[PDB]
């Protein structure tokens, strides 16, 4: 439910 | 007295901050400033995430815990990091040139009221009066993010252990390096500032929920802003 946050974390 | 580990943490946090804070957006123009400042906040969220990843121990957290800490701290860290570009000379965020200089008039034209703006400005003044070392400023940003009392945290004990390491580094730094009487109850005043940010966070959320209920305003936001602050 948080794909853009997840991407910025990785 | 400051351990090798404690100096290491401070060195890492200063570098993370220098790499991610710089004193592209829709241009600045009651909502005339919403597009520009939505873009500024959206961009600043990415900077917060850049800083968070370089916090010692952050990487040891599960993706979920990293996500809940960043979702719940982002606006507070944006307000807190802005303090270095804030000028008591004329109560503005003076990011070099006049185009990107933001006073009470400017930041009140993005569909948020003085119910948020007035405490935000008083917070910036109160923080300037503390006259923090950059060492204390970057520790406060890290302690703000890695907080075990945020809703949705899975491993509260792990987040608590990381925060305590950061807290202990900060208290040690104040005792060894902050000149008395400027050091007196400085840790407690800094924690009070974290409390003022929780209250600013709550007021921002209330106002964001109303603003973002209005689809003509939601339309002016960014995808990252919608994912972090919600629909
Ligand atoms: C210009 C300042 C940064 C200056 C800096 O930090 N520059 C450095 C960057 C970098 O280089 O990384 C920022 C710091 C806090 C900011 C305010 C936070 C509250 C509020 C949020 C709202 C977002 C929505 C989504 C609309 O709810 C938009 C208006 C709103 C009033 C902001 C205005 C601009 C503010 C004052």
């Amino acid at each position: 439910n948080h794909p853009m946050l997840m991407n910025l974390l990785k | 007295k400051l351990s090798e580990e404690q100096q290491h943490i401070i060195a890492i946090l200063l570098d993370a901050h220098h790499k991610t804070y710089d004193p592209d957006f829709r241009p600045p123009v009651p909502l005339s400033m919403l597009p520009h400042l939505a873009d500024l906040v959206s961009y600043s969220i990415q900077k917060v995430i850049g800083f968070a990843k370089m916090i010692p121990g952050f990487r040891d957290l599960t993706s979920d815990d990293q996500i809940v800490l960043l979702k719940s701290s982002a606006i507070e860290v944006i307000m807190l990091r802005s303090n270095q570009s804030f000028t008591m000379d004329d109560m503005s965020w003076d990011c070099g040139s006049q185009d990107y200089k933001y006073d009470v008039t400017d930041v009140s034209k993005a569909g948020h009221t003085l119910e948020l703006i007035e405490p935000l400005i008083k917070f910036q003044v109160g923080l300037k009066k503390l006259n923090l070392h950059e060492e204390e400023h970057v520790l406060l940003m890290a302690i703000c993010i890695v907080s075990p009392d945020r809703p949705g945290v899975q491993d509260a004990k792990l987040v608590e252990a990381i925060q305590d390491r950061l807290s202990n580094t900060l208290q040690t730094y104040i005792r060894c390096r902050h000149p008395p009487p400027g050091s007196h109850q400085l840790y407690a005043k800094m924690i009070q500032k974290l409390a003022d940010l929780r209250s600013l966070n709550e007021e921002h959320s209330k106002q964001y929920r109303s603003l973002s209920f209005q689809p003509e305003n939601s339309m002016k936001l960014t995808p990252l802003v919608l994912e972090v602050f919600g629909n």
